RNA sequence: AUAAACGCUGAAAGCAUCUAAGCGUGAAGCCCCCCUCAAGAUGAGAUUUCCCAUUUCUUCGGAAAGUAAGAUCCCUGAAAG
RNA sequence: UGGCACCUCGAUGUCGGCUCGUCGCAUCCUGGGGCUGUAGUCGGUCCCAAGGGUUGGGCUGUUCGCCCAUUAAAGCGGCACGCGAGCUGGGUUCAGAACGUCGUGAGACAGUUCGGUCCCUAUCCGUCGCGGGCGCAGGAAAUUUGAGAGGAGCUGUCCUUAG
């Protein structure tokens, strides 16, 4: 799951490390299993979550 | 339960051409090995092949920092007594750049049947001309 | 040529240099040539 | 650089004009023709293909019969190639005669050795026997197979096997006399192979 | 201290193209490359060079660039030559057109041909000169000529320059 | 192309210096040259020539059943074993 | 040469020689050099170099060592002191007998002397040769490129240059 999430998040100009930090800092508590599922077959929702994580970091 | 596992032929495999002018040998090989393995896709399944095909041109201008062009040695043994042979890295870059790149990249792939299948997807040319124009490869930029 | 671990000048006109990354002395007296 | 193909006829001797007596081997080189020409634009290397003996159409098949018909001749029994040769000569279908050589040239002979069967290590590799008295029980045996530490036996540990029958070339070997009408070639010394073997004669490399 | 102030005497054509350089005088054409990290200055009759980095890996290059520009300028203007003399019985020298022969006590004559840009002339059987318009080639050709039979300390016989103090011994 | 070594030009370090940038010589040794094996080199290569596009069934995929070029069974043998 | 006592006592055969080698370089010869208290011929010492080469006998079971005659040279070491399901069995280390010496004695002595059973049909890997099968996107006949690998690699004397 971690490898899959990292691959899907590098296309948004983000590491796995930065994305996980932003998700924790934003308050979202979705585990790696559901995030990998979204990365595989709901990429739009994954991009939405990644945008929220980007907002949290800055 | 419910976790996506890919199937053979289910993922598209594309073609890339990478210019190796001035890049360090290992720093190019790491990126190429990651591309071949298929680790840049959210479809990555460890037990099958989802990676891409790679064409490397201008392998004769690959970079070697320090005194590696003369002080790095490549060894072979024929399994006959006293049959060890040596070769320096600058000599191979001058004469067989393709084999230098192939050794470097092959050392970075998994050492099993799948790794042996992945190695067959790499084409290395010492010049700037390749014969795979029928596959319509794209340009890949490093990093 | 003297190959020693203890290269050092032997008279008042010896000279110490470095060639290919190793210390050696040169003199107009050939008996004084040394290298590590 | 020149070259022909021929059969080893026999072995004899002749007297030179000086007075001395020398051994010679007789080679018959009749009926050899140029078949095909290999070029660097088509093959990657330059060579000439020569065929040696006419053979009955009963023994030849359609592929090789078409190949030889492409040069307007009858099927051949031996076909070989020569490199390092000038392609300006050798028109396709032209014949090669023994007079390409002259008395005094230095040549090379290439052929397949006489066959010795399953031979032991003393005939095959020229080993040494063990003592054959003083109580010894070791006469024509190979030897020690190696030390103990490797837990194995190395490669090139010479052992019994099939002895003869390989390709051998022996070089810098003078020519004595050429007879154009009888298509023979008297050349001084030995050549590998039994009688009726194929011998490939060509100009010395060095 | 000091490695500056190149002065072009006269009739010397000097041009700069990228990292290269190009010098022409009355003698011949000399072209060679230089590192881009050095700075080259050109005007009508003066040449100057400066080192922006000012560290060990750059001061030496500044100095050598100044030195070899001076060498190229002076070579085409005034020229370079070296002096060789042969000492000992039986050592002669003859010129076969553009070819040099030496008899230095061997069982076969040794032949030297002057390459392009240099001229070998022999005023007398026991003394030779090499001419040219660059220091490197003239010096190397003279060194190769001397290396056939270098001087020996016991009697002094051999080929040598005009200005070295070859050591002498006794050897009773 | 190099090892030990010998040099040319040359600064750092107004001189000197075989080294730092750049050139040249230099071993029975290294890589070639010479002889042999070698495409199962699964990366299975190349050239020349020969045979051609049949009939039954199949849900396609595919199968069988007579052949062409060619080869073998069987027999006479040795230059081979 | 020793110290320890970690594996082996429901067995890991020991010295020398024979057959067969392979590796290290701290190089005996041959190749290339620096210094010399190197005139020449011959040497001394150090540096690079493992490609090839490196004898036949007398004495002793001998390794070793001395000697004879040669040679360009007669290198030093590792591999279970390489190699006994490859060989020998002279030595050591079984039962017989004798000497010197020790013991009252039966006996004993890294003291000597003469004689003394060396078993095995190769399963797996390994090595040397020779075949069958399938593969190599049609089925065949020949001729070949060469990635890669193996072999070879030694050296004297005489004449001339020139007394
Ligand atoms: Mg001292
Ligand atoms: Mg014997
Ligand atoms: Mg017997
Ligand atoms: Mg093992
Ligand atoms: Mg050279
Ligand atoms: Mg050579
Ligand atoms: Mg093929
Ligand atoms: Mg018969
Ligand atoms: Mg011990
Ligand atoms: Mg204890
Ligand atoms: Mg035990
Ligand atoms: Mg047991
Ligand atoms: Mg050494
Ligand atoms: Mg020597
Ligand atoms: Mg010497
Ligand atoms: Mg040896
Ligand atoms: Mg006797
Ligand atoms: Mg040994
Ligand atoms: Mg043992
Ligand atoms: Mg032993
Ligand atoms: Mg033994
Ligand atoms: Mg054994
Ligand atoms: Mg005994
Ligand atoms: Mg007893
Ligand atoms: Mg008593
Ligand atoms: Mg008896
Ligand atoms: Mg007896
Ligand atoms: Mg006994
Ligand atoms: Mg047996
Ligand atoms: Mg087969
Ligand atoms: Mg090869
Ligand atoms: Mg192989
Ligand atoms: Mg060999
Ligand atoms: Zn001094």
């Amino acid at each position: 799951w971690i490898a899959r999430i990292n691959a899907a998040a590098r296309m948004q100009d983000l590491s796995y490390s930065k994305l996980m930090h932003g998700l924790k800092l934003a308050g979202i508590d979705i585990n790696r299993k559901m995030l990998a599922d979204l990365a595989v077959n709901d990429i739009a929702s994954f991009n939405t979550l990644a945008d929220s994580a980007k907002k949290a970091l800055a | 339960r419910t976790t996506y596992m890919a199937k053979p032929g289910e993922v598209e495999r594309k073609w890339y051409v990478i210019d190796a002018t001035g890049v360090s040998l290992g720093r190019l090989s790491s990126e190429v090995a990651s591309i071949l393995r298929g680790k840049n896709k959210p479809q990555f399944t460890p037990h099958i092949d989802t990676g891409d095909f790679v064409i490397i041109i201008n392998a004769g201008k690959i970079g070697l920092t320090g005194k590696k062009a003369t002080d790095k040695i490549y060894y072979r043994h024929s399994q006959y007594p006293g049959g060890l042979k040596s070769r320096t890295a600058g000599e191979m870059r001058t004469n067989n750049p393709e084999k230098l790149l192939e050794l470097s990249i092959k050392g970075m792939l998994p050492k099993n049947s799948l790794g042996r299948q992945l190695f067959k997807k790499l084409h290395v040319y010492g010049g700037s001309e390749h014969e795979h124009a029928a596959q319509k490869p794209e340009v890949y930029e490093l990093r | 040529m003297k190959v020693r671990p203890s290269v050092k000048p032997m008279c008042e006109k010896c000279k110490v240099i470095r060639r290919k990354g190793k210390v050696m002395v040169i003199c107009e007296n050939p008996k004084h040539k040394q290298k590590q | 650089t020149k070259g022909i193909l021929g059969r080893k006829v026999g072995m004899t001797q002749v007297f030179t004009e000086n007075g001395e007596l020398i051994p010679v081997t007789v080679i018959e080189a009749a009926q050899n023709v140029v078949l095909q020409k290999k070029t660097v634009e088509t093959d990657g290397y330059e060579a000439v293909q020569i065929g040696f003996e006419d053979k009955r159409a009963k023994l030849s098949n359609k592929p090789e019969q078409g190949h030889v018909a492409k040069a307007d001749t009858t099927p051949k029994r031996f076909i070989r190639e020569f490199r390092d040769v000038n392609l300006d000569e050798y028109e396709i279908g032209a014949e090669v005669k023994v007079d390409v050589f002259a008395e005094g040239d230095i040549i090379d002979a290439t052929g397949v050795s006489k066959g010795k069967g399953f031979q032991g290590v003393i005939k095959r590799h020229g080993q040494s026997r063990g003592p054959m008295a003083h109580g010894s029980r070791y006469h024509r045996r190979p030897g020690s197979m190696g030390p103990v530490a490797p837990n194995r036996v190395f490669k090139n540990k010479l052992l019994p096997g099939r002895m003869g029958g390989e390709q051998i070339t022996i070089q810098n070997l003078e020519i004595v006399k050429v007879d154009v009408e009888k298509n023979v070639l008297l050349v001084k010394g030995n050549v590998p192979g039994a009688k009726k073997a194929l011998v490939q004669i060509k100009t010395a490399t060095k | 201290i000091g490695k500056k102030t190149i002065v072009i005497p006269a009739g010397v054509t000097v041009t700069l193209n990228g990292s290269t350089a190009t010098v022409k005088g009355p003698k011949g054409e000399l072209v060679k490359e230089f590192n881009p990290e050095i700075t080259i200055n050109i005007e009508g009759n003066e040449i100057n060079v400066s080192r922006p980095t000012d560290n060990k890996n750059h001061r030496a290059l500044h100095g050598t660039t100044r030195a070899i520009l001076n060498n190229m300028v002076v070579g085409v203007s005034e020229g370079y030559e070296k002096k060789l003399e042969l000492i000992g019985v039986g050592y002669r020298a003859q010129k076969q057109g553009d070819k040099l022969v030496l008899n230095v006590g061997y069982s076969h004559p040794v032949e030297f041909v002057a390459p392009k840009g240099v001229e070998i002339e022999v005023p007398a059987n026991t003394q030779v000169i090499v001419k040219g318009y660059n220091k490197e080639h003239v010096g190397e050709l003279a060194a190769n000529i001397r290396a056939v039979r270098p001087p020996e300390p016991y009697k002094g016989k051999g080929i040598r320059y005009e200005g070295e103090h070859v050591r002498r011994k006794e050897g009773k």
